[PDB]
Formats: C-alpha cells, structure tokens, sequence
C-alpha cells in the first residue's frame, strides 16, 4: 500500500519541475508568449512529462508482475493446504500439517 | 465486452475577470519625454507602481526604433499584471544598441550595463540626433572603458578612481598606465548614423507572487459561484468551480496549496474573501455492449462521477437523453440499462458487485452478481 | 506529432487493472456453491467462534477479520 | 586535540576545598548534557552531578549540601567545587558529555587524607 | 544635537543560546497539515548569540554605561529584546553611517515611530534622552540626540502619534528590498530568552535599495549627561537587554498544522538524526 | 499471438510520425536541405525513433 | 543516539572527509568506518 501511494505521490510531484523551461505551469507560458517560442517551451515540458510517465508505467508493470507471482503462490496454497491434506513439508507451516 | 472509448469533461460555461481597484495612470511620459538622459555608467532608476499602464500606446507610437522584448510578447502586455516596474534610461551609440541584450559580451555590456541571463522585460531604443546631439558636441555623456572586473547584473558603478593599467600605482594621479575613468561622447550631427545619439530605456518586470500594482487596462467582472467558470485573478488564470472556503487565511497570505502544484484557494483582489478552487469534472467513457452478432443497443457508463451533471457533461447523445433509470453506482451512473432484483452469474463485469447482461424495457439489464447457488449441509 | 505513444500506456494500465481482478477471482473463487454451518455448535468440545462469522457485527466478519481490517490503514 | 580535558585532581586532607574543572573544545551549550563520574577503587562507577541544556541540576544523595556543579559561559567549561571533603570521596573523577555520542575524559584522581 | 557620555568602564560580553528561535514564514502562501521543506537564510539551531545589557553596569550602586557598539550586518541579523520599560527605541543601518552615503533611520519615539532614508550625520553616541524623573513631576519627557544634520531624505514614513516582553525582529536586505519580521510574546523571570517555539510573520516589505554593511542601536537615556541624580541611573541595573544573531544559508523542514500555522521544524544540517529526518520527510524514524 | 502481432504493428506504425521535425521521410529532408539543419531534423527523428 | 557508517573507506581519511570530533571509538570494519559504537 505504501509503495503504491508513494509512487503515485512522486508522479504528482513531477508536475512542478521546469525541465529547462522558464516556468513549470503551462498556462502562464501560453498567456505570456507567442507561438514561435510557446512551442519552444512546450516541447521541453512535454518531453519531460512524457518520460516521467514512461518511468512510472514501467515500474508499475514490474510491480504488477511480482504481485501476480505472489497471487499464484497464494492460489496454490488455497488449493492444497486448505482443501485437503498435503505431505509437502514446510509448505503449510512448520511441522506436520493437519488442516 | 466492455471497452474504454474516450473521456469527457464539463465545458467551462463562463469566464470572469477580477482585477485590483487601482485607477491611476503610470507616468511613462516623464521617463520617455525627459529632456536630459543619464550617462551610461550611472544611468537612472525610476520605480513605477500603483497605476494602470497602457502599453499599446507605447507599442504603436511608432516613434521608437527598436521594441524587442524578452520573456514576454509585447502584444499581450496589456493583459498581464506585475508587482512593480523598474525603468532605467541612458544614451548609447547606434552601434552599441546590440550590447543591451543579455548573454552578450561587450564593453558596455561588461563594464556599464550587464543584464542577467534570465532577464524578463523589454528595452526601448530610439534615435535622439535632433535632441542629444549638438553642433559643438554633447560631451556631458560619459564613457567607461576600463574596469577591474565585469559588473554584476543590475549594478551601478560610480567610483571615479584612476585605474592602474600597469604595475605603477596611480594613487589618484593620472600618467603612465593611468587614464580618465569616464571618457566623453563625441555627439555631433557630423557623426554617422551608427554614431548618432540613441536614447535607450529598459523596462524590467517583477512577476513575483505578491499583490500587483501595475495591472493593465481591463474591466472587473462579477463573481459567479458553484459552476464551472474560467477565472483570472490578478493575472493568474484557470478553470474550475469555486465555493466558500473556511480556511483561515493569514493577512499576508494570498494563495493556498496542499500538494504544492495546485492552487486550491485564492483571495479575490477587490473583496478580500477566500474561495477554494476545485476542478469542474472529468472521467472516462465506457460502453457496455453484447456482441454485434446479438444486437446493436448499447449502454454507456460515466465512471466515477455524479450523474446529476451528466446531462450537461454533433454526437451529443446526452441532455435530451433521459433513459429510463439513470441510477448512481459506486462506479458512476449507468445509462441505458434496467435495474433488476434477480441475481445471476456475472458475464459483463462493471464494479462493486454490479453485472450486466443481454437477455429478453431496455434490452441491457444490470443486477447485483450472485456468488452461486446456495446449499446447506 | 508524437504519434500513438499514448495508446500503449493506456493499454498497459488497463491490462494491469484487469489482471488484479483476475488474481482475486483465481485465488478466492474456488468453490462452486455456498455452505453454512449448522446453528448447533456441538463439535465435541472444539470451538470456532474466533474464526466463524459473527452475525452480531454489522459486517459479517470474524473477530480476527475485524482485527486485521483495523490494522491495515 | 582532546575534545574534553579535565583538571583539578590531586591529594588533599579531609574537609578542604577543591574545584574540579574540565573544559571541552566544543561549545558547552549545544552539547546538551554535562555530567561527572567518579569510581571508588573496588567499586563501580557512579554519577555525581548532572546539568542538562535547559538548566535543571541534580546531585547524588552523598553530594547534596556540599558539591555544586556550575558552568561559566566565558571560557567554555564546567565547574564543580568540592568542600567538607571526607575520606570515601576519594575516587577517580571523570566528567561525561553526550551530544549525540559518548565522550569521556581522564585524570583527576582525588585523595582525601584522614 | 549630540552630547557625550561620561563613564564608560568595561565588562566582558556574555553569550547565550537561541535553541529553536527565529523562524519566519518564507513565502506568502497557505498550507495545512503538511510538512514542507524550504531553503532560506535562517538562524541555525543552537547558535552562539551575543548578549548586550542595555545598561552597561559596572556596579549595582549606580555606575552605568550604554552597551551600543557598531556591529556587522552579514546576510541578516536576528534581533530580539526583552525589557520592562521600552528602553529600545530604534536602529540605524548603513555602511559608514555618515553624511557621505545614504543611511536608513527607523526610530520609535514617545509620540510616533519614524522611518527616514537620508544622509544623516551620525555622532559617536546617538541616543534618546529620557527625563522620567528629571523634572519636578513624574512624567515622560523624551529627547532627540541621534544625528546632527540630515540630507537627501529619499524615503519617509511616520506613524500616528501615540512583565517582561520579547520582541523578535529579523532583518534581511536582498534585491534592494528590506524585510521585517516581528512577534510579541509575554514572559517572566528570563535573564536570557527562554526556550520554546514561535513563528515570525512579515511586518513590511520596503524598497530602500541601498547598501547596508553595519548597524547600531538606539537606546533610551533614562538619566542625564551632566548630572542625572543620586544613583542607579539605569533602570533595574542593566536588566534591559537585547541579543544579536547571524543567519546563515541552511535548509529547513517546516511543519504546518491544520490551521496553517507553523508548529515545528528541524535543521537538516545539525546532526545525523536531523539529516535522516529530512531525507525521510518525517519527524519519526524507525529502526 | 494477438499481443505479439499488435505490438509489431504499433512498432511499424510509428515510422510515420514527425516528432516535431519537418517531415517523416529521411530522403525528402536530405534531398531538400544542406547539412547544417538537416542534422537538426535527423537529430529529432533519431530521438523519437530511439 | 545514532551511529554513522562510511562505506568502504579506511578510518584514516574520515576526519578530513556534523563534525567527527576527533578519535572516539573509531572501530574499523570490513564494511567501512563505524563511528559511535563499541565492539
Ligand atoms: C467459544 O469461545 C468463546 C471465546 O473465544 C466463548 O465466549 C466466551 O464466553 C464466556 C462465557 O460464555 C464469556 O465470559 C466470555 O467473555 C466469552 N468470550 C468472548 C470473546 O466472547 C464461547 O463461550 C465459547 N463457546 C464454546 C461452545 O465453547
Ligand atoms: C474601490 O472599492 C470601493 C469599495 O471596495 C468602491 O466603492 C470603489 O468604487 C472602488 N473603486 C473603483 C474605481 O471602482
Ligand atoms: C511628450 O509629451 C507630448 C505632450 O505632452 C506628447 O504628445 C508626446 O507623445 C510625448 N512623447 C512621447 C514620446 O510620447
Ligand atoms: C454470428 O452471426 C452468424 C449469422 O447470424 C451466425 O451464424 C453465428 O452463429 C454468429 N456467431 C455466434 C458466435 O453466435
Ligand atoms: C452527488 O450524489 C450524491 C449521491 O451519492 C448526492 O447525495 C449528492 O447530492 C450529489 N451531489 C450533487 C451536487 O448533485
Ligand atoms: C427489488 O424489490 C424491492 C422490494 O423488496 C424494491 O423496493 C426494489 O425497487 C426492487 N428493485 C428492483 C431492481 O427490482
Ligand atoms: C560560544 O560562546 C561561549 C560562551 O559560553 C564562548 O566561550 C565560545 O568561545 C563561543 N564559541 C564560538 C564559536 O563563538
Ligand atoms: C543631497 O543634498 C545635498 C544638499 O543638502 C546636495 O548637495 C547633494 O547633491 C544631494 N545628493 C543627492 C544624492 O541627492
Ligand atoms: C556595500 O558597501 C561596501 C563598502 O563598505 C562595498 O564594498 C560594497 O561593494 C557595497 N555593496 C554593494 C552591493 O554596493
Ligand atoms: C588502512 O591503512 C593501513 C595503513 O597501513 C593499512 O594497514 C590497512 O590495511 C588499511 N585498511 C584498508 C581497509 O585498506
Ligand atoms: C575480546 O577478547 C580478547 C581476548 O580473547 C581481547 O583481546 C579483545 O580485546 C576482546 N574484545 C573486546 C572488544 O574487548
């Protein structure tokens, strides 16, 4: 829970950087300048925000894969240790498993 | 199946403007009409505040040779607001007008007027051949040609000590490797155009988070509340719904930010009232449908939104669309489906235990999912 | 002008979203029916009130479930 | 340099007057705690007097009435005046300080002649 | 005009700490229930602050003097005053404090506080004479003995005419702007500023735009210069005092409450524990 | 099979974007500009495709 | 109370490297220099 929340918060916090531009807020740039330099700033802003989004998505995918592996293990435990009696040692707790 | 097709958002129904109560006129005539302009080394400083300023007149006056602007387009200058304006003036040859721009190296640039690299503002230059040039020569304007080090941006040097070019100490006495600190200007009409007198005025703005005093010519609108409205308070703009906030603002505070990138609160300039800022509304649009092999009727789901506002959320399959039961669910509001008490196994998931399927008034029906047949041992 | 770079990100996030529900379904939907314990608790001296559902509480949870739910914020 | 050096030890007859003075190079004020430890031969170390940053002062039961710990803010140090000396007061005295890690000093073996 | 001071004597300067003292709001914004890290000129935690007694007392019998030396102004000065009789009455700022260059005058008076920016001709001992008991009756009569001549009064501000107490002041001279942060707090039995935590709000921003390098203080001359009286010319024998601190570039972690008032903060560059707190963005760290 | 095919198709489809350049075809840019700014255009295209 | 650990450095350059405040239990380990803890 904490890792997901912290990743989300970090993604939000990236909105305040300049990425080499002159202001981190798009509206001020648009209202302050002309197109021939408006796009000159917006391209840098777009590149930075895109690359941050890419990083976030990749990290999320890896975390999802790990969680899926954990879920598969949990499902196997559900199937074996609960619905029956398993002879695998240390799979359903220390000692001989009963139920 | 269920498909995410696009996203919707409430359109801003209105735009409002709120600007300070100042009704003074900024004294550009004094700075631009001054008969005598300062020397290059000393220049002048004249802060401007607590007045309205019309930059359009200055732009279209067409009496200025150069009107270059840095960090701001001159056309939009009327819209913007600033805390205060600093104005400086001097006289410079036509050739040296280039050295004013920042990030450039030059005798004037390095020893008289250094501009910061991240400088915001504009510089106005126009010829003063008929004003600052005399037949015998206007020698009152001084030229600094040698300094120990390059000056800092926005720094005035007045010391008239005799710099020592060689190892011999001048000790305040001219001679070998000792030169006059401020050389004279040979301003005569006989000199060429590049040597003609040009009067240079530089305007620097302070776009800082503080109450503004030099707002341009604009009219203040009225405050409309509890609706999606474009707002422009003291220059800063945005779009959202504003309500009555109970945040006890300190008397020196203007804005309110909790996540450090959203100005969730703001104070009206004229009436010192605090009002919170909330984004109007948004969400994704998803379409529930059986296979086209089956039929063509479909049902839409506005995810994560109150559907009291969905009629006001050309295709426009809303407004007149009343459906039969526009009923809220934890995922949002479902349009085009009928609520059913009977429970069945899920086939088209929605969320929070709500499932929809196609079977024999609207064809698509929604219901709470059944976990399976009951049994008792 | 950056092409369709947006679509793959949306698609990947949607895939993760579906995968979560798939995981839940796989790990818990293991029984085709619903059973209920008899009202009689005669189990030869074995007590299961700690793990059996508690009808008294508004949420039909075991006390252990309540403790676990309150632990995680 | 010894970050905390102690001075004042020596021999003295019972009932005399003495002033243990240990000085530290660092500011005595951000240190947040001054304390004095003396250990009798064949006995464990024991605390004598503590003075926190706030100014609260405490003394051991066999310390009250006679020994007073002080710290002048002119030369950075801490002062501890002994009087009415008795023979079991003979021990090896050391002053302790702790800003965020223990510090210790050496010397100041007091002997009470009786 | 300016008159001389007779008895000077000497007493070694004293020191004290300023533990968690002198914190001011960096910007003018609102926060709530969020700890935020800033970076501006602050008074370092646990700093050696110089101590001056308003009355430089050689002996409680009545031998007195004024402790008002010229002091440096290096990237800010933390000023505070505990007192019971309004001895402190203002300060002067500048580089040489002469008529050659412009100087800033800000003085509180028995009528009104006055702010001037002129090329004053300051004497060696500027002060405010007080005739509380000099006349027959017991009433407050002041005296202006700060400078001799004033020229080029560029800026002028005046106010309308009008149980120890602390009055903290923070001065900062950047971009040609002068910043003043103050706060009032009742107190008792405090030979030195007590410990605690308080926030200094801005009082006024003010565009002098001149060069300040050094500064001094303005005091109330409770006595006379020729012959004050019996003895004990100073009030309470130097109990009135003030302290000086020097701010340095640091990095702090302010914590705002639900009401938007700063409640606690840490010094990121004091000890490893605080460095950990700043890195983890929290006030509590686990094993 | 569908995921692999769709990923390949998305990859090949990206060749038609400009990434802020003048045009999405290398030859046309090369056939119309001298090296000094052709380098800039190819730089933008290289960044995007990488 | 806290203890600082420097990664992979001899306990000789740590003084000239929150003051170290001279040598006070500068116990050295393979991990690096350990300060503020007894062995
Ligand atoms: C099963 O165990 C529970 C406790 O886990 C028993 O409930 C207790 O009952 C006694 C007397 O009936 C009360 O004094 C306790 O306060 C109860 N504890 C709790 C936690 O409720 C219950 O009686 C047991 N049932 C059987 C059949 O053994
Ligand atoms: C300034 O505000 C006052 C009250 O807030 C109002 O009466 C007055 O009309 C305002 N000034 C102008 C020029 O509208
Ligand atoms: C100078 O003043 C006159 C009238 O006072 C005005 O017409 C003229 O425009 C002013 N000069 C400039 C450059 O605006
Ligand atoms: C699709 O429609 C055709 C024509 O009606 C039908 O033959 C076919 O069975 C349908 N497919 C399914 C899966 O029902
Ligand atoms: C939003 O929906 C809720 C139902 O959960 C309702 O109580 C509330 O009044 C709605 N708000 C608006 C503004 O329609
Ligand atoms: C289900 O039946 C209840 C009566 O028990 C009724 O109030 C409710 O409206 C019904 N809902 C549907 C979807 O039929
Ligand atoms: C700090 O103040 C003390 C007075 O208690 C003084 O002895 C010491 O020299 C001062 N240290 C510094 C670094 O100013
Ligand atoms: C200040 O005033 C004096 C006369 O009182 C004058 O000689 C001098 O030039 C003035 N200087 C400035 C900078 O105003
Ligand atoms: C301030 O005055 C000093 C002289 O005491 C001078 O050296 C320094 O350059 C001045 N600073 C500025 C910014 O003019
Ligand atoms: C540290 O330096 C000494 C100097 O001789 C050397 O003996 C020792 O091995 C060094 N330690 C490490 C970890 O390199
Ligand atoms: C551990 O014991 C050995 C003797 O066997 C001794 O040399 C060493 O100093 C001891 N270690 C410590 C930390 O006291």
């Amino acid at each position: 829970v904490n890792q997901n929340a912290q990743a989300l918060n970090t993604l939000v916090k990236q909105l305040s950087s300049n990425f080499g531009a002159i202001s981190s807020v798009l509206n001020d740039i648009l209202s302050r300048l002309d197109p021939p330099e408006a796009e000159v700033q917006i391209d840098r802003l777009i590149t930075g925000r895109l690359q941050s989004l890419q990083t976030y998505v990749t990290q999320q995918l890896i975390r999802a894969a790990e969680i899926r592996a954990s879920a598969n293990l949990a499902a196997t435990k559900m199937s074996e240790c609960v619905l029956g009696q398993s002879k695998r040692v240390d799979f359903c707790g220390k000692g001989y498993h009963l139920m | 199946g269920i498909y995410q097709t696009s996203n919707f958002r409430v359109q801003p129904t209105e735009s409002i403007v709120r600007f300070p109560n100042i009704t003074n006129l900024c004294p550009f005539g004094e700075v631009f009409n001054a008969t005598r302009f300062a020397s290059v080394y000393a220049w002048n400083r004249k802060r401007i505040s607590n007045c309205v300023a019309d930059y359009s007149v200055l732009y279209n006056s067409a009496s200025f040779s150069t009107f270059k602007c840095y960090g701001v387009s001159p056309t939009k200058l009327n819209d913007l607001c600033f805390t205060n304006v600093y104005a400086d003036s001097f006289v410079i040859r036509g050739d040296e007008v280039r050295q004013i721009a920042p990030g450039q190296t030059g005798k004037i640039a390095d020893y008289n007027y250094k501009l910061p690299d991240d400088f915001t503002g504009c510089v106005i230059a126009w010829n003063s051949n008929n004003l600052d040039s005399k037949v015998g020569g206007n020698y009152n304007y001084l030229y600094r040609l040698f300094r120990k080090s390059n000056l800092k941006p926005f720094e005035r040097d007045i010391s008239t000590e005799i710099y020592q070019a060689g190892s011999t100490p001048c000790n305040g006495v001219e001679g070998f490797n000792c030169y006059f600190p401020l050389q004279s200007y040979g301003f005569q009409p006989t000199n060429g155009v590049g040597y003609q007198p040009y009067r240079v005025v530089v305007l620097s703005f302070e776009l800082l988070h503080a109450p503004a005093t030099v707002c341009g010519p604009k009219k203040s609108t009225n405050l409309v509340k509890n609706k999606c409205v474009n707002f422009n308070f003291n220059g800063l703009t945005g779009t959202g719904v504003l309500t009555e906030s109970n945040k006890k603002f300190l008397p020196f505070q203007q804005f309110g930010r909790d996540i450090a990138d959203t100005t969730d609160a703001v104070r009206d300039p004229q009436t010192l009232e605090i009002l919170d800022i909330t984004p109007c509304s948004f969400g994704g649009v998803s379409v529930i449908t059986p296979g086209t092999n089956t039929s063509n009727q479909v049902a839409v789901l506005y995810q994560g939104v109150n559907c009291t506002e969905v009629p006001v959320a050309t295709p426009t399959w809303r407004v007149y669309s009343t459906g039969s039961n526009v009923f809220q669910t934890r995922a949002g509001c479902l349009i085009g489906a009928e609520h059913v008490n009977n429970s069945y196994e899920c086939d088209i998931p929605i969320g929070a235990g709500i499932c929809a399927s196609y079977q024999t008034s609207q064809s698509i029906i929604a219901y709470t999912m059944s976990l399976g047949a009951e049994n008792s041992v | 002008q950056y092409g369709s770079f947006c679509t793959q990100l949306n698609r990947a996030l949607t895939g993760i979203a579906v995968e979560q529900d798939k995981n839940t379904q796989e790990v818990f939907a293991q029984v085709k029916q619903i059973y209920k314990t008899p009202p009689i608790k005669d189990f030869g001296g074995f007590n299961f009130s700690q793990i059996l559902p508690d009808p008294s509480k508004p949420s039909k949870r075991s006390p252990i479930e309540d403790l676990l739910f309150n632990k995680v914020t | 340099q010894v970050q905390l050096q102690e001075s004042g030890g020596g021999l003295v007859q019972a009932g005399g007057s003495l002033r243990l003075s240990c000085a530290a190079s660092e500011s005595i004020f951000r240190m947040e705690l001054m304390e004095w430890y003396h250990q009798a031969p064949g006995k464990q170390r024991e605390l004598v007097a503590t003075i926190n940053r706030c100014g609260s002062t405490n003394y051991s039961d066999s310390v009250k009435g006679r020994f007073i710990i002080s710290s002048d803010n002119a030369k950075n140090s801490v002062y501890l005046q002994m009087n009415s000396l008795k023979d079991e007061d003979t021990a090896v005295y050391s002053c302790h300080a702790r800003t965020w890690t223990s510090y210790w000093g050496r010397g100041t073996q007091v002997t009470v002649s009786s | 005009q300016c008159v001389n001071l007779t008895t000077r004597t000497q007493l070694p300067p004293a020191y004290t700490n300023s533990f968690t003292r002198g914190v001011y709001y960096p910007d003018k914004v609102f926060r709530s229930s969020v700890l935020h890290s800033t970076q501006d000129l602050f008074l370092p935690f646990f700093s050696n602050v110089t101590w001056f007694h308003a009355i430089h007392v050689s002996g409680t019998n009545g031998t007195k003097r004024f402790d008002n030396p010229v002091l440096p102004f290096n990237d800010g000065v933390y000023f505070a005053s505990t007192e019971k009789s309004n001895i402190i009455r203002g300060w002067i700022f500048g580089t040489t404090l002469d008529s050659k260059t412009q100087s800033l005058l800000i003085v509180n008076n028995a009528t009104n506080v006055v702010i001037k920016v002129c090329e004053f001709q300051f004497c060696n001992d500027p002060f405010l004479g007080v005739y509380y008991h000099k006349n027959n009756k017991s009433w407050m009569e002041s005296e202006f003995r700060v400078y001799s001549s004033a020229n080029n009064c560029t800026f002028e501000y005046v106010s309308q005419p009008f149980f120890k107490n602390l009055r903290e002041f923070v001065f900062k001279n950047i971009d040609g702007y002068f910043k003043i942060y103050s706060k009032h707090t009742p107190i008792n039995l405090v030979r030195d500023l007590p410990q605690g935590f308080s926030a200094l709000e801005p009082l006024v921003d003010l565009p002098i735009g001149i060069n300040i390098t050094r500064f001094q203080t303005l005091l109330a001359l409770h006595r006379s210069y020729l012959t004050p009286g019996d003895s004990s010319s100073g009030w309470t024998a130097g109990a009135a005092a003030y302290y000086v601190g020097y701010l340095q570039p640091r990095t702090f972690l302010l914590k705002y409450n639900e009401n938007g008032t700063i409640t606690d903060a840490v010094d990121c560059a004091l000890d490893p524990l605080s460095e950990t707190k700043c890195t983890l963005k929290s006030f509590t760290v686990e094993k």
